[PDB]
This record gives structure tokens, C-alpha cells and sequence, in this order.
């Protein structure tokens, strides 16, 4: 069913993912683009791109909620051994030869990885975890959103 | 065994906690998705 789930390896949280529309979406570090279970079934990867650090399970990537350029987002982190909270921001930018991205300058364990950023309305704008360490050892991530074809 | 736990509903909290600041940084992303500072 719909909903934020985590990711683990048996057991080891490496990450989170989001369930909408009978898809699931997590970045492809978490899972490294191989099958999930599901209590007996089973999840088959269908989509996916290394470059986006993104996979999509029974379906193609279906979030398809854009960051304005402008608002607050609220981090819904998972971390390893907590419930999930909401963590409010005012993203900053990764600069690309390729345009910007909102990024969001919070920091959790790895295995966060994966949970989902959200607007205002609670749509997923992204997901969190593929980013830099900047000078003083803190972490920045991008907003990191697929395409719904 | 990778597998997953329902672990919440997806709901935007009011009043929340507001943290971080709004760094603005020059990046670079290859082909094996790692972003890297320029
Ligand atoms: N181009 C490159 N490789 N950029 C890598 C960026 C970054 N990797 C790191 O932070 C590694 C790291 C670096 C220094 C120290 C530590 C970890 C120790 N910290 C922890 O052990 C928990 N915290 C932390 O690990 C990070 N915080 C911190 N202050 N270093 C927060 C991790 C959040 C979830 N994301 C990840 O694990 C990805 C996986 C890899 C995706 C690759 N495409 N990771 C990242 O983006």
C-alpha cells in the first residue's frame, strides 16, 4: 500500500523508498538495481537510471511533483531504529553545467537514504541522498526527482 | 534477503521544525550518479 517504507538487508536498514501507484521508488544505491521482497512477494526492478541514482519497482517512476524553485520542503526522514519525522528547510542550489537543483543541507545516516522530500500539498518532490560534503564535514543533498514518462 | 517494512504515511507536518541553511554550490554529477564539488 502507499506509504514510506524502509529497506533492509538481513538486519541492516541501508535505506527508505516510497510506495504510490503500486511503485515503488528508491534511489539505486540502496538497493543496487536488484529485487525486493515485499513479505511474500516479490518486486521486480523495472526502471532505472545509475546516472539519477534512481529505480523504480513494477512500473515506471511515477513521482512526479517538481520542487517550485521558492518554497520551504519538509525532509520526511526514516532514519535506522526511528520513526519517521518531518524536518522543514529552505533548500539551497547544486549549480550544473546542466541547470540547477534544490538541494537541502540535512544530514542523517546512510541508510536514510531514500526518504522522501515533500511540498506543502505532502507530494514527493524527491527523494534525499545522493550529495556532497562540503568543507566542514556537513552534507548537502540534491532533491533528487525522476521523470514520469 | 532485501526487503521492505511499512514504516509511515507520507503527510506534510504543520509547525514543524525548520532547520539548515540554503547553501548555494557549484557541483559537477558523472555518469555513475556521484556529485562532486567544482
Ligand atoms: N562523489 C562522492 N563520493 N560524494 C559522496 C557523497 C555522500 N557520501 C558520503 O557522505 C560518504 C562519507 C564521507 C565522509 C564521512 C562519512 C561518509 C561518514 N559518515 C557516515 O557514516 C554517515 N553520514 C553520511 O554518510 C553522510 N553525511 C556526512 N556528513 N558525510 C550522509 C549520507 C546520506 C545518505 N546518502 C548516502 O549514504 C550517499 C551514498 C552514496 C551515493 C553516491 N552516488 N552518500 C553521499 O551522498
Amino acid at each position: 500500500t502507499d506509504g514510506v517504507y524502509r529497506v533492509m538487508t538481513r538486519s541492516t536498514q541501508v535505506g527508505v523508498g516510497v510506495m504510490q501507484e503500486g511503485v515503488f521508488h528508491t534511489m539505486w544505491h540502496v538497493t543496487k538495481g536488484a529485487a525486493l521482497r515485499s513479505g511474500e512477494g516479490r518486486l521486480d526492478p523495472y526502471w532505472g537510471d545509475v546516472k539519477q541514482d534512481l529505480v523504480s519497482y513494477c512500473g515506471p517512476w511515477k513521482l512526479d511533483a517538481a520542487w517550485d524553485g521558492l518554497s520551504e520542503v519538509q525532509l520526511l526522514a526514516v532514519p535506522p531504529g526511528e520513526r519517521a519525522k518531518n524536518i522543514q528547510t529552505l533548500p539551497g542550489i547544486f549549480k550544473t553545467k546542466d541547470g540547477d537543483i534544490g538541494a537541502v543541507a540535512l544530514d542523517y545516516p546512510a541508510g536514510t537514504s531514500g526518504s522522501p522530500i515533500l511540498d506543502k500539498c505532502g507530494r514527493v518532490i524527491g527523494l534525499y541522498g545522493n550529495g556532497v560534503v562540503i568543507k566542514n564535514g556537513s552534507y548537502v543533498s540534491a532533491i533528487t526527482q525522476g521523470k514520469r514518462e | 534477503d532485501m526487503y521492505i517494512e511499512r514504516a509511515g504515511d507520507i503527510t506534510w507536518e504543520k509547525d514543524a521544525e525548520v532547520t539548515g541553511n540554503s547553501p548555494r554550490l557549484d557541483v559537477a554529477l558523472d555518469e555513475s550518479g556521484d556529485f562532486s564539488l567544482v
